[PDB]
């Protein structure tokens, strides 16, 4: 053991130094720097398998070391599974591992999560599918460790994979984003994931909330690596509506996912051109031709006759509505979020008429100063 | 009976995990607590002695009290990991003091320290000079683990006890294993 | 205006948008406690308990918040 | 071995408490 590390562990350059260094902690019994230096030299991926298979003879120098488990035997496990490589029963040893040691219930939860990836990896939609929802029994309300819950979303994210539930997608992206550290992820590599949420991610129907998500800055600059021209096509189905050049666009922006929800996504975009009227307008513009509607629905004039009422049916918002130039008018609706800066909120429309009130209350007590007494 | 009132500062860390002095070195350091509430408690009954953590969190973990069960219960389950804050634990132990109803009772802080301090020194020593105005006896014994010759705290020290002040001893983690004995013996010593 | 009490409950949370930590005091509804004689202390100097008022300066307080 | 005898130890400082809450304990009951 203290021979096995001094030479035959080195791989790399600098680890016959680090490896001296890890024998001299060894002696100190300073479990926090084999806990953190040692395994940071073992989180770099250039030994690969080497380390990994190093890392089973440092899994034993660990045990002794009896490091804390949510943060020792993780590290150790994203490793190990580099050795394990395929693991037909190689998963079910790490697994045994992390459940017969536990310095934690939270490092348990940790072991499930790890446990539904594998399993996710040889199965789909089986017993992992269920070990998810048993690891959203295991986390309970705890986000403290906040790393815990992005393994939980990593599990969500496979759901993902399991069944195409792009909804589930979408939820568990914003988890992420709530879980993650801060921008303190892969800047790459995150850009590469919203390359995929910007391509397959945002083009599943799960994600479409005028910008709830897709306005959401950490996401759209690593998506602005993604083609712009699709980016802005997202954002264009759900506030720009029907934005006709924008569906040739968002054709050449991804053929994936589009071509085979063209027909659903259409008429997403017709019910969301039906929401836009309201929210977007109160009163007065938000009454409008049947042909501006048949544009919102890329339908014809004489068809929107037909189509208003398809679009009317969905009754997403309950509201008010005349047929007599299919001008909405109408009453509840929700916008997922407010257009600019909330100007309608200022004193185009908000605060201006409040400062009008006053005014007027002041008019009631100079007509009736004497009966206020 | 010489009437004093220690506000202990104890340390929970991934370092107090490491077990280099004793078996383990939180177990040690619950050890010189024990010993200096007795010696406290020989020195008088009507002694009070307080602890909390100094690391991440730093409240109070026992408010002083002259029957030392609830000290002996705080050391346990003190459960280790929060990084080390001993500038907010320093700060906090000498208004705490001052917060005592019986401030006739001798002042006196004993801290550990298993962990180097991310601090700028001169903040550390800007708060060692208001402790020498607050006049407050503080004796740190660093645990394990401390800034290499805990060079920030020893200027803090000099701070905190100058111009002949009571300079007390503060002491280094002796390097490797270090008894709880030996450790307690530079204290009964010297302040 | 509104009531003396302002209710917080801090509670930790993962935001569906993604703040990070999520973890805030959060508003909820407060209300004052009944009592017997408590005002006769108080209220007993002044009081207006009538329906003459009412329209007569309750419509001014209302435009005047 | 050792530890095991210093957990005692620990165990035998909780049940000294525990005479504390017993007694506390009587006391509410004497009330």
């Amino acid at each position: 053991v203290p021979g096995f590390l001094q030479q035959s562990q080195n791989s790399g350059p600098g680890q016959p130094a680090v490896w001296h260094r890890l024998e001299e902690l060894y002696t100190k019994k300073l479990w926090h720097q084999l806990t953190l230096q040692v395994l940071d030299f073992v989180q770099d991926p250039c030994f690969a398998q080497g380390d990994g298979l190093i890392k089973l003879y440092e899994n034993f120098i660990s045990e002794f070391e009896h490091r804390v488990n949510p943060l020792s035997l993780v590290e150790i496990i994203l490793h190990v599974v580099r050795q394990m490589t395929d693991p037909n029963v190689a998963l079910t040893f790490l697994e045994k591992t992390r459940e017969k040691v536990k310095s934690s219930d939270e490092a348990v939860i940790l072991c499930k999560t790890a446990i539904g990836a594998l399993k996710l990896n040889i199965g789909d939609l089986q017993v992992t599918k269920e070990t998810i929802e048993d690891v959203e029994e295991m986390l309970n309300n705890l986000p403290g460790v906040t790393s815990v819950h992005s393994r939980f979303y990593d599990l969500s994210s496979k759901y993902y994979q399991t069944i195409g539930n792009h909804a589930s997608y979408y939820k568990d992206a914003l988890r992420f984003l709530g879980c993650v550290d801060i921008k303190d992820l892969p800047v790459s590599e995150q850009q590469e994931r919203a390359f995929t949420l910007g391509l397959a991610g945002l083009l599943g129907e799960g994600v479409f909330n005028f910008g709830e998500l897709l306005m959401h800055p950490v996401l759209e600059s690593l998506r602005n690596t993604d083609r712009q021209w699709l980016i802005d096509t997202l954002y264009a189905f759900n506030s720009g509506n029907v934005e006709r050049f924008q569906t040739l666009k968002t054709a050449w922006g991804q053929q994936p996912d589009l071509a085979a929800n063209e027909a659903q996504l259409l008429r997403k975009i017709q019910l969301l051109c039906l929401m836009e009227m309201t929210f977007t307008r109160p009163a007065n513009h938000r009454q409008l031709t049947f042909e501006e509607i048949a544009k919102s629905a890329k339908i014809t004039v004489n068809e929107v006759e037909l189509l208003v009422m398809k679009a009317l049916s969905v009754g997403l918002v309950k509201g008010s509505i005349d047929e007599v130039d299919k001008r909405v008018h109408m009453t509840w609706v929700q916008p997922r979020v407010l257009d600019l800066q909330q100007i309608k909120g200022m004193k185009d429309r908000l605060e201006f008429w409040c400062t009008d009130v006053k005014s007027m209350e002041m008019l009631v007590e100079h007509q009736a100063h004497d009966i206020l007494t | 009976m010489v009437l004093e009132s220690t506000m202990v500062c104890v340390d929970n860390s991934e370092y107090m995990r490491n077990g280099d002095f004793l078996p383990t070195r939180l177990q040690a350091q619950q050890d010189a607590v024990n010993i200096v509430c007795h010696s406290k408690t020989r020195s008088n009954p009507e002694n009070n002695v307080g602890l909390i953590t100094l690391a991440n969190d730093c409240e109070v973990l026992t408010t002083l009290t002259p029957d030392t069960g609830r000290i002996l219960s705080k050391l346990h389950t003190v459960q280790p990991k929060g990084k080390i804050t001993f500038c907010t634990g320093i700060r906090v132990a000498h208004l705490a003091l001052k917060h005592r109803q019986g401030k006739n009772h001798k002042m006196r802080i004993i801290a550990f320290v298993g962990s180097p301090v991310e601090d700028n020194e001169k903040d550390l020593v800007k708060l060692a000079k208001r402790l020498k105005k607050e006049k407050v006896n503080v004796d740190i014994i660093n645990f394990g683990e401390e800034e290499v010759n805990t060079e920030k705290l020893t200027a803090f020290v000099n701070t905190l006890n100058g111009k002949d002040g009571t300079g007390s001893h503060l002491v280094t983690v002796p390097p490797g294993p270090s008894l709880a004995d030996a450790l307690i013996s530079s204290p009964i010593l010297a302040g | 205006l509104g009531l003396p009490t302002e209710a917080y409950i801090s509670v930790e949370e993962v935001h569906d948008d993604g703040t990070p930590t999520s973890k805030t005091f959060e508003h909820v509804t407060s209300e004052i406690g009944a009592e017997e004689a408590e005002e006769v202390g108080v209220e007993h100097l002044l009081r207006d308990i009538k329906d003459t008022t009412v329209g007569t300066l309750s419509q001014r307080i209302t435009n005047q918040v | 071995r050792t530890r095991l005898l210093d957990s005692e130890i620990k165990i035998m400082k909780s049940e000294v408490l525990r005479v504390t809450h017993e007694l506390q304990a009587m006391k509410d009951k004497i009330k």
